[PDB]
This record gives C-alpha cells, sequence and structure tokens, in this order.
C-alpha cells in the first residue's frame, strides 16, 4: 500500500506548522503526513469534476498514462494547533535517475488557483535516487486558507468548505515529459485523538 | 519554487467560504458531495 510505481514512488510527504517561541525552545505540528495490504481502486470519472479539466488537466494526463502512476489520497487533515512557519517536505525515490519536476496545483471549484513548480535532483543514496524537498514553504493562499478554516466555529463547516478544495500533485520526467506519478487529494478535518490520517486508492478507467 | 498565482485569488480564497457561510449569495458553482458519491465506503470512514 503505497504511492509509486516502478519508477517513481512516494516515500515521505508531510506539510506542517514550526513554531520558535524563543531560542531554546521549538515545536512542529504536521497537518497531514504520509510515510511516517492491496489498494481499494477509484473510478476516476467520479472525480474529473473536482480538478482542471483544460489542456494538461487531469483527464488528459490520465489518457496519456501511465494509469498505475495515478492515486486518489483522501486526507483527514489535524487542524488542532496553537517565530511561524508553514512548509511542506516530501521524499521521492527511483531506480533511475532522473530530473525530475514536482507541480503542485492548488485548485477550488475545480479549477487551478495556484500552482507551485519546483525541479528536483537526484542523490544516490542507500543503494537508489532519492529526490528531496525540504521544507518547501506554503504559498499565501494555503496559509490565508488554513487561519479561515480555524475561525469557523465548527468542524463540520470545514468540511462543508472542503468540498470545494483540492490539490493536485504531478510529478514529471523532465527530460521525457513522462508522468512519474499524480496524486490527487482531498480533504476532511481529522476528529481523532491520533490526529491526521488518510487513504489511498488506485484510480482506474471504469 | 516558481509560484503561479492566479489574479483573483484572494477574492477566490473568500469565495471558498462565503459559498457554505452564505450560500444563497453566493454566486459559485454547486458539485455532488464527496460522501455521497459512488465511492468505496472507506472513504468517508476513518480508519
Ligand atoms: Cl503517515
Amino acid at each position: 500500500r503505497s504511492i509509486g510505481t516502478t519508477k517513481l514512488r512516494l516515500v515521505e510527504f508531510s506539510a506542517f506548522l514550526e513554531q520558535q517561541r524563543d531560542p531554546d525552545s521549538y515545536n512542529k505540528h504536521l497537518f497531514v503526513h504520509i510515510g511516517h495490504p492491496l489498494l481499494e481502486s477509484v473510478d476516476i470519472r467520479q472525480i474529473y469534476d473536482k480538478f482542471p479539466e483544460k489542456k494538461g488537466g487531469l483527464k488528459e494526463l490520465f489518457g496519456k498514462g501511465p494509469q498505475n502512476a495515478f492515486f486518489l489520497v483522501k486526507f483527514w487533515a489535524d487542524l488542532n494547533c496553537n517565530g511561524a512557519f508553514y512548509g511542506v517536505t516530501s521524499q521521492y525515490e527511483s531506480s533511475e535517475n532522473m530530473t525530475v519536476t514536482c507541480s503542485t496545483k492548488v485548485c477550488s471549484f475545480g479549477k487551478q488557483v495556484v500552482e507551485k513548480v519546483e525541479t528536483e535532483y537526484a542523490r544516490f543514496e542507500n543503494g537508489r535516487f532519492v529526490y528531496r524537498i525540504n521544507r518547501s514553504p506554503m504559498c499565501e493562499y494555503m496559509i490565508n486558507f488554513i487561519h479561515k478554516l480555524k475561525h469557523l466555529p465548527e468542524k463540520y463547516m470545514m468540511n462543508s468548505v472542503l468540498e470545494n478544495f483540492t490539490i493536485l500533485l504531478v510529478v514529471t520526467n523532465r527530460d521525457t515529459q513522462e508522468t512519474l506519478l499524480c496524486m490527487a487529494c482531498v480533504f476532511e478535518v481529522s476528529n481523532s485523538e491520533h490526529g491526521a490520517q488518510h487513504h489511498i486508492y488506485r484510480l482506474v478507467k471504469d | 519554487q516558481i509560484v503561479h498565482v492566479r489574479g483573483d485569488s484572494e477574492t477566490d480564497l473568500e469565495a471558498l467560504f462565503n459559498a457554505v457561510m452564505n450560500p444563497k449569495t453566493a454566486n459559485v458553482p454547486q458539485t455532488v458531495p464527496m460522501c455521497l458519491r459512488k465511492l468505496p465506503a472507506s472513504f468517508c470512514k476513518p480508519p
């Protein structure tokens, strides 16, 4: 049960808030995290309306394939939190040496409102190629979004707002423009005591 | 990092909330709720 193919695997993903109250005090809160037996599948037609369908959109990407590179992740975000830094850290691995392009699209009502684009180079670690995106800063839209969500009286309202909010992550082989991984993300707010949770699904044609 | 922020991102973000806080006033698209869609039962039941 992992987000990955024979060519690229997402090893770790986490989104967080870091707070440094004084020089001796450090605090880090995770909003969501991945990575720290068979996957269920999801008909991709059930989510096309959740993501951009122009040129370079999910439907087009999925048609080009490989379809085994495509995943839907349902997150329960941990918003239970009180110098502040909002960031995202991720790690990928491959058997092949590549220059990798990582595209993160924030989408509201199925339309792209923000795209972050990062280029990553392989380091050889522990017998394979590894890609690390360390402490990537959250765009202002995300930070303001988390704040407004938190100002809401009840959790069910937050969930209602999240109905229209998705994130699409696409990782591309820079040399071949091949899709390595695509992660379509949907969110609810956690109500558990273990905090953030998630489900991973394979996206399939019908 | 390269970041492309769309023209009305502040408006758009506000639209995200009054869509739920002021539904009859907000002029925003509507959608089938995820938990009502043809998806695995686990989708709205946390592990
Ligand atoms: Cl995890």
